[PDB]
């Protein structure tokens, strides 16, 4: 989805295996706030929300607590007490076109 | 506007236990040690915890903490009304120099 | 100030009853090797009284 | 009985060149590393700079790097901070602090001064 | 049409302002934009709609509009901040209106 | 990754004519308004003309009004300026620029091309 209209996927009543994400070399960004990126499998939650969107490389830094900017303020805002992990990767060969 | 990330506040009932989290990059926590400070308004900041889980003289065993992965935390047990203070997370950066977190306001 | 009285501030482990330790081996607080000298997150184990 | 006493907390015209001075006693000065830390009003603690006992190394935060100078005099048991090209963003309560042990260094430890207010 | 000072200066650690004035049609009943021009290349937008910033421009640069006048406030003066700054607005009688330009040095 | 590339910066005899061309990419062309601005040597920026995305309106500075014509081709992502009855007063560095966003217009925004020199 576009950043102005991000897609929220609800995850519940399931087994959350995070090792398939944590140990992946694909991701360029993997920032966990309030939790440890390698201990996620040992943490039980009621709800997990996966918010999916596409932004520019120079905007990736805005997807975090305490940040401001065009994305942080007008498109996708995260709370200062956010708990969860922000995962991102380069999609230049997926979401780009000539012209 | 800080490298180390902390929640804006924490709270609980006196006699209970609460925790204050701290997160950062591998250059902040992952490859270094985390110190904690307790700053009571009206006076100077003081060291609470150093080298992840060690205590300086004068700091009671109600204050303890740990470091794992690329994160750290401070645990405050036996909450007292006198612990209504701003707790700070700090570490030395591999690229930058000294780094402090925003500070967590702990209240009764 | 009389600073000729030293006490041990850093140690790898605790002492046993009536155990003596008068070594000056430097203490490494961080995970980075101090190379047995002094510097980044490593200190001389003894401290003075003011 | 460790004490650190700051001076120079005055209101200064931004185009000036204010210096702060920290007096230290109650501990060995010439074998210890010392730091400056400031707290801007409404904000948390901001690390400024460190100078080691032998002057072997000095470090500055990027926000003060190239504009602040740190120095010490082991014969006077005092630490100095020279702050030039001042900004209104430099308004803060400046604290003097020492490290944990002798010889080496890391971050400010248990002994902190009362600090002094610098207004720009 | 828009009136600006020919230059501005000051030591690093000094706040400076670049004023702009015109008629009720230039500032009073319209918005004011500001540009920063670094010699050797093109002008770039610094401020728009009186006090808004485009991507890439830090909060070191701010401004305001009141009455029939406007101003740009520059809090930083590094070696990289030497540039010619311009005030512009759309008129009701005229079309696109730019000022003479202010040379800000350090 | 917005880019604007000007061409036609040549020397022309006074009383003659010259056409300038600007290639554009990195942004939606057919929905955006575009402008020309010129800078005479020793002087500040002088606005020349604008053409809106749908050709709904065109505006010219009085100094070029009636002698300059602005046009665009939304199928080639290109902007053109036709300047006739040229005078030595028209010597300037000409820049291609786009507006803030789609549909509306006001003044040149953030993305400017390098520009090209026109001598009369």
């Amino acid at each position: 989805a576009s950043v102005y209209a991000w897609n929220r996927k609800r995850i519940s009543n399931c087994v959350a295996d995070y090792s398939v994400l944590y140990n992946s070399a694909s991701f360029s960004t993997f920032k966990c706030y309030g939790v440890s990126p390698t201990k996620l499998n040992d943490l039980c939650f009621t709800n997990v929300y996966a918010d999916s969107f596409v932004i520019r490389g120079d905007e990736v830094r805005q997807i975090a607590p305490g940040q401001t900017g065009k994305i942080a303020d007008y498109n996708y805002k995260l709370p200062d007490d956010f708990t969860g992990c922000v995962i991102a990767w380069n999609s230049n060969n997926l979401d780009s076109k000539v012209g | 506007q800080s490298v180390l990330t902390q929640p804006p506040s924490a709270s609980g009932t006196p006699g209970q236990r609460v925790t204050i989290s701290c997160s950062g990059s591998s250059a902040n926590i992952g490859s270094n040690t985390v110190n904690w400070y307790q700053h009571l308004p009206g006076t100077a900041p003081k060291l609470l915890i150093y080298s992840n889980n060690q205590r300086p003289s004068g700091v009671p065993d109600r204050f303890s903490g740990s470091k794992s992965g690329t994160s750290a935390s401070l645990a405050i047990s036996g909450l007292q009304s006198e612990d209504e203070a701003d707790y700070y997370c700090a570490a030395w950066d591999d690229s930058l120099k000294g780094v402090f977190g925003g500070g967590t306001k702990l209240t009764v | 100030g009389n600073y000729n009285y030293l006490y041990r501030l850093f140690r790898k482990s605790n002492l046993k009853p009536f155990e003596r330790d008068i070594s000056t081996e430097i203490y490494q607080a961080g995970s980075t090797p101090c190379n047995g000298v002094e510097g980044f997150n490593c200190y001389f184990p003894l401290q003075s009284y003011g | 009985q460790v004490q650190l006493v700051e001076s120079g907390g005055v209101v200064v015209q931004p185009g000036g060149s204010l210096r702060l001075s920290c007096a230290a006693s109650g501990f060995t000065f010439h074998d210890h590393t010392m730091h400056w830390v400031r707290q801007a009003p409404g904000k948390g603690l901001e690390w400024v700079s460190l100078i080691t006992w032998n002057g072997g190394t000095i470090h500055y935060s990027d926000s003060v790097k190239g504009r602040f100078t740190i120095s010490r005099d082991n014969s006077k048991n005092s630490l100095y901070l020279q702050m030039n090209s001042l900004r209104t963003e430099d308004t803060a309560l400046y604290y003097c602090a020492k490290d944990l042990g002798r010889g080496g260094w890391y971050l400010p430890s248990d002994a902190w001064g009362q600090g002094t207010l610098v207004t720009v």
